[PDB]
């Protein structure tokens, strides 16, 4: 039951990570509200 | 204890850090932000660098993870999100909060 | 690894949650919020539960611990936050993300 | 000199808590934006 009608969570996002490294960056000084 | 209060932050603040590790380029966080009719969700993955920078100060790397995510559901993110959150940015550790609260509200759309 | 994160979601999300615990009445933890010229800061200290109310929903409880501010840390508190935040609430929780950034967006004033 | 001339922390409220205990709530049933 629990895998199918359980409330969803972020902890299942860790998969997303899965194959990707952090080995050119558009600066930005502020983000506005 | 310390899993119960990631479970907290990721209510209170919408936001999880999965983990964390220190590599050759800096301080590194894999995160997700957003939340969880059972169909509308809205969720950004990236991960989150510290490093120095020029004269050492600690400046921010943010690196979108989009592989993964479908095209129905970059066409919902690219509609709630400003576009500079598409691409690596670079920005001052003064400005982390902001940079989260953009992500935040954007996401809450 | 959990204390570096912690200390990243205090830089993120402007929140620390200090401790967890269990009591008679339902799940508890120690929050504090806000950011740190140097003589400019704006934090509000509370607890934060989670009861069990009718029908075991589970409700929100908001305590703020104010005995040990000051008079001047609570003008200016009063000066930037809505009045409710100044007493015990209760609200449901499906609104605490909501709680979470009304505090923040005050407390950023 | 990091107790005086350090970047001050959340983590220092932890004192806020003394005494204090979780044993009459004003209901609000959202908190707008």
């Amino acid at each position: 039951n629990a895998p199918y009608f359980g409330r969803p969570s972020l902890k299942t996002r860790a998969k997303q990570f899965e194959g990707v490294s952090s080995k050119n960056c558009r600066r930005i000084e502020a983000f506005s509200d | 204890n310390s899993e119960v209060i990631k479970d907290l932050y990721e209510y209170l603040c919408n936001v999880r850090v999965h983990k964390s590790y220190e590599d050759d380029s800096g301080l590194w966080f894999d995160i997700s932000q957003g939340t969880h009719s059972s169909d509308d969700y809205s969720i950004m993955d990236y991960k989150l660098g510290f490093v120095k920078g020029q004269a050492q100060v600690t400046e921010v790397i943010y690196a979108p993870v989009l592989k993964q995510r479908s095209t129905e559901e970059l066409y919902s993110l690219q509609s709630k999100l400003p576009e500079y959150l598409f691409e690596t940015l670079s920005f001052p550790l003064s400005s982390l909060n902001q940079f989260y609260n953009k992500i935040a509200k954007s996401l809450n759309k």
